[PDB]
RNA sequence: GGUGAAAUUCUUGGAUUUAUUGAAGACUAACUACUGCGAAAGCAUUUGCCAAGGACGUUUUCAUUAAUCAAGAACGAAAGUUAGGGGAUCGAAGAUGAUCAGAUACCGUCGUAGUCUUAACCAUAAACUAUGCCGACUAGGGAUCGGGUGGUGUUUUUUUAAUGACCCACUCGGCACCUUACGAGAAAUCAAAGUCUUUGGGUUCUGGGGGGAGUAUGGUCGCAAGGCUGAAACUUAAAGGAAUUG
RNA sequence: AUGUUU
């Protein structure tokens, strides 16, 4: 995989993790 | 009261009778008390002076502009508003101007305007932040506030009233040829939805 | 001491109306409650009356201005452009 | 420059700061030059010019306001007009106009 | 099937009054009819003809001249000067690498009322004994040269009518004047008045139009 | 490894150079890196010089030329054979043929 | 001692226009293009179609009364090509050989002072 | 029109093309370079104003006031964010035409945000010379930029000369370049990447096999996007650099 | 102009 696209996919994954963590409390 | 722009009290001498004549101008930004205002065809191009539109160069910024010579100001009177002189037609003497809404108007070159921009600009940039501030804003203008939504009414009270859910039910764009009692919503709307792209069609 | 970290004058609104609206109000409230230099007497004594009215406590001179600041950028641009047009017309 | 000459006058010569002392010096005829701030009220400026015309005293119009004139004479307060009584060792009275 | 050229009649463009020669060519227009006048269709046409054609000499192969039809009289279009421009090929030939291109432009009013914009160009050149291969100017030379050229153009106009400036452009005396006034700053091989642009016309005044 | 001693461009002492667009594909390439070729073509060669000299009403016209500075991106220049891939030693030869 | 029009050969890619007008340019005479003389959708810019179109334009100009043409040749210009199309050369050749006289050939391709960012994206057409 | 060829689209309500105009916004072609300036990002129409700066000249002045720098600050392309203005062009998204086996990819036609500007953020780039800064020294050469010095120098006018441009020589500072390399390097190559086992001029920062991973968590900054800081478990005998022959 | 995998 391209490093740039791996970085993009990881950033999207962190966005999802942040969203799910905000949902949780 | 009820006006965004401050007013200026300019005292002139009566040319035909010994007395003073006080006029209520809309203050242009930069106009101060004790300032000499010069009004007429031969007045200099200084902020606050009243000149005919034909006597000012292209690109001049004017305010409180007359639609016709002698109506004592109709255009660009609200706070922060102005008219741009965009050209002249000396034969069949007329002045091309740009109005605050962006419309291009042809006015008689004898129509007068005040050099400068109406004072009080930037007023609508501050959030009202409160129903109370809206209350006091319209307390000195007219009984137009607060506004009940038509969809929140009954069918007897509004075209939008009624229904087991709050909804318009039919298109809210109303024909220009509609009648009183029907013209609720977007009257003669050329388009709807969020505005995307460039305005000022030509 | 610094009583508030960021709200400043908008601490009077508490937690109401939204942070973005409070910040927008804060900028203009600082602008409208600030003192300004008098162009006539040279003192920092110009304060707002109603919107668009700016009076100097010394020398008692009142100038038309912006709703929340003594001079708006549009007004300054207009003043400079009228200066230019007048100078071109006279020469 | 003019600010340098004025600084030399403040350092070595004799001067007064302010409308009242300037007018007093003009009326006693011991004023050699009066420097008037740009933002001086026009009535006061005209009165100072009239006093200078009667006393045959030179007038210099400082391009700055009272804040800038006070700074140029080296004070922390606004000065609307400066009167030079003695130039000291300074070329302000001769290298003008 | 209507053959629109069967209803078109020809006119002679007696274009200039002072260039060298009356006749520059022909143009066809719709025959004058009820609600559409042929002189109305004419009187706005701008013809661009080469100064070489206008003078009869081929040393004016560049510098095309614009002539705007001002008045129509009996199968003779009387035009007047409307603008001057170099040819694209000549301009591109003059613009070369390893040299400095200097451009000046002024907006000046002729003696009577004509508002023109004059664009002059110049290029640095090597000296006779120059070994260095580019001969660039130091841009303070460029500012000085631009000031000199602008002053020369501004004073050459404002002292001459439109006709006088037209009769001055053909001998290119402004170019020689610029060379004389700039030789003490930089050699400036290829000085030219590359463009004259009309911005505003006075009152028509057919009376002084009647010089042709 | 570094293929070109300076770089695949001509920029030392600048940092940023404004780009140009390739005439063939419109790719944005820095002005110094773009392959620049001048075209000074005769406005008529076309095996037609004699034809238009005869048809011309001007004797010895000396018909003009068309000047056009073409900027090529590296890919377009290589594909159009404006510039060709050279040997490792031949790359360090900046003289045109 | 001739009657002069203006040839106005716009030789783009995908087409060539041979548009002879009066000296002013307001009045046109028989603007004919390569797409009128070939129907293939790809030989519109071909030299052969340009030659046929130029021959037709010259015949119509000779019937109208035009004897010579001042030539103004252009490319698309703007920001796109600046290079005359393959058909303009053939169009001028055909105008020369069709009996019309020629004068003052000039390139009038519209060239900007670096305006109007070009189409294609910063990576260009990736063929 | 547009393409490899097409198609979408527009078109006898006259499209495309021609001429005369007008408006808008963006940009600043050619000149333009192994040229210039800036700390870097960057900066290319004219003129005016406002401050600033390097180099040079200096038998001017002060006299160690300096170099590099945790913490801390200022600026920081593009994209993106907030709110106004503006919105010509191009154009993430989106819609469409074709191609293909599929092709909401490349290619074509539109087109939103954006692109521009103001007032605030953001603080990241293959932000590159993948080469920290200050200092000294060690080959040759020719260019070129800026300043200075000299010539029985060439041209240009003022009338002696003088600047202006140019030639020649020197010189200081700069962007670089060519040859050779004693020398260095794994080599590519390098006037520094040399003066390094014959190892020490001063100083800041960074790395310790490849992944996991710039991930998780915590902190802090940010409106958000995100930035800065930043593991461990586990896994693995290679991964990688330069060059050689196929 | 389009041609995938081993
Ligand atoms: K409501
Ligand atoms: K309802
Ligand atoms: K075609
Ligand atoms: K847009
Ligand atoms: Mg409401
Ligand atoms: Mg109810
Ligand atoms: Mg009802
Ligand atoms: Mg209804
Ligand atoms: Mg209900
Ligand atoms: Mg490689
Ligand atoms: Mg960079
Ligand atoms: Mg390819
Ligand atoms: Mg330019
Ligand atoms: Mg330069
Ligand atoms: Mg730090
Ligand atoms: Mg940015
Ligand atoms: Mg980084
Ligand atoms: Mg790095
Ligand atoms: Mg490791
Ligand atoms: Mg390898
Ligand atoms: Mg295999
Ligand atoms: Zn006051
Ligand atoms: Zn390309």
């Amino acid at each position: 995989m391209r490093a740039k696209w791996r970085k993009k996919r990881t950033r999207r994954l962190k966005r999802k993790r942040r969203k799910v963590r905000a949902r949780s409390k | 009261s009820g006006r965004g722009a401050p007013l200026a009290k300019v005292v002139f001498r009566d040319p035909y009778k010994y007395r003073l004549r006080e006029e209520i101008f809309i203050a242009n930004e930069g106009v101060h008390t004790g300032q000499f205002i010069y009004a007429g065809k031969k007045a200099s191009l200084n902020v606050g002076n009243v000149l005919p539109l034909g006597s000012v160069p292209e690109g001049t910024i004017v305010s409180n502009v007359e639609e016709k010579p002698g109506d004592r100001g109709a255009l660009a009177r609200a706070s922060g508003n102005y008219v741009i002189i965009i050209g002249h037609n000396p034969d069949e003497n007329k002045t091309r101007v740009r109005l605050p809404s962006g419309a291009k108007k042809v006015i008689s070159s004898d129509a007068r305007g005040v050099i400068g921009v109406i004072a009080g600009g930037g007023r609508v940039d501050k959030p009202l932040l409160k129903a109370g501030r809206a209350f006091h804003k319209y307390r000195l203008k007219r009984n137009s506030w607060p506004k009940t939504r038509g969809v929140a009414m009954n069918p007897v009270d509004h075209p939008h009233g009624g229904g087991n859910h709050q909804h318009i039910g039919k298109a809210s764009t109303i024909s220009r040829g509609a009648v009183s009692g029907q013209k609720a919503g977007l009257i003669a709307a050329r388009r709807t939805g969020l505005l995307r792209g460039s305005q000022k069609t030509q | 001491a610094k009583r508030t970290k960021k709200v400043g004058i908008t601490g009077k609104y508490g937690v109401r109306y939204g942070s973005s609206l409070r910040r927008q109000v804060k900028k203009l409230e600082i602008q409208q409650h600030a003192r300004y230099d008098c162009s006539f007497c040279g003192k920092k004594t110009v304060k707002r009356g109603a919107a668009g009215i700016w009076t100097c406590s010394c020398c008692k001179k009142t100038v038309a201005g912006g709703a929340y600041t003594v001079s708006t950028a549009a007004a300054a641009t207009v003043r400079s452009t009228i200066r230019r047009l007048r100078e071109m017309v006279e020469a | 420059s003019i600010n340098q000459k004025l600084a030399l006058v403040i350092k070595s010569g004799k001067y007064t700061l302010g409308y009242k002392s300037t007018v007093k010096s003009l009326r006693q005829g011991k004023s050699k030059l009066i420097i008037i701030a740009a933002n001086t009220p026009v009535l006061r400026k005209s009165e100072l010019e009239y006093y200078a015309m009667l006393s045959k005293t030179k007038v210099y119009y400082f391009q700055g306001g009272n804040n800038e004139l006070g700074t140029a004479v080296g004070k922390l307060f606004r000065v609307g007009v400066v009167s030079i009584l003695e130039a000291g060792d300074s070329d302000i009275l001769t290298t003008l106009a | 099937v209507v053959d629109p050229f069967t209803r078109k009649e020809w006119f002679d463009i007696k274009a200039p009054s002072t260039f060298e020669n009356r006749n520059v060519g022909k143009t066809l227009v719709n025959k004058s009819t009820g609600l559409k006048s042929a002189s109305d269709a004419l009187k706005g046409r701008v013809v661009e003809v080469c100064l070489a054609d206008l003078q009869g000499s081929e040393d004016h192969s560049f510098r095309k001249i614009k002539l705007r039809v001002d008045e129509v009289q009996g199968k003779n279009l009387l035009t007047n000067f409307h603008g001057m421009d170099f040819t694209t090929d000549k301009l591109r030939s003059m613009v070369r690498k390893w040299q400095t291109l200097i451009e000046a432009n002024v907006t000046v009013k002729t003696s009577d009322d004509y508002v023109l914009r004059i664009f002059a160009i110049a290029f640095t050149r090597k000296q006779a004994n120059q070994v260095k291969r580019h001969s660039y100017a130091q841009s303070s030379h460029i500012r000085a040269i631009r000031k000199v050229i602008s002053e020369i153009l501004t004073k050459e106009v404002q002292g001459s009518t439109l006709a006088q400036l037209t009769s001055k452009l053909i001998p290119e005396v402004i170019n020689k004047e610029i060379e004389n006034a700039t030789k003490d700053i930089f050699p400036l091989q290829n000085i030219h008045v590359r463009k004259v642009k009309l911005l505003k016309q006075p009152k028509f005044d057919v009376g002084a139009l009647m010089a042709l | 490894p570094k293929k070109r001693a300076s770089n695949g461009r001509n920029k030392k002492g600048r940092g940023h150079v404004k780009p140009v667009r390739c005439v063939n594909c419109s790719k944005s390439i820095p002005k110094d890196k773009a392959i620049k070729r001048m075209a000074i073509r005769n406005i008529v060669e076309a095996a037609a010089v004699r034809d238009l000299s005869e048809a011309s009403v001007y004797p010895e016209y000396a018909l003009p030329k068309t000047y056009n500075k073409l900027h090529y991106c590296v890919s377009c220049a290589i594909h159009a054979r404006i510039v060709r891939v050279r040997s490792r030693e031949d790359r360090k030869n900046r003289a045109p043929p | 001692s001739q009657v002069f029009g203006v040839a106005r050969i716009y030789a783009s890619f995908n087409d060539t226009f041979v548009h002879v007008t009066d000296l002013s340019g307001k009045e046109t005479i028989a603007r004919v293009t390569g797409g009128m003389k070939v129907k293939a959708d790809r030989d519109e810019s071909s030299p052969y179609a340009a030659m046929l179109a130029a021959q037709d334009v010259a015949a119509k100009c000779k019937e109208v009364g035009i004897t010579a043409v001042h030539v103004k040749i252009r490319a698309t210009g703007g920001t796109r090509t600046k290079t005359p199309g393959p058909g303009g050369q053939a169009a001028l050749r055909a105008l020369a050989r069709s009996g019309l006289r020629i004068g003052r050939i000039e390139d009038v391709t519209p060239v900007p002072s670096d305006s109007t960012r070009k189409k294609g994206g910063r990576r260009g057409r990736r063929l």
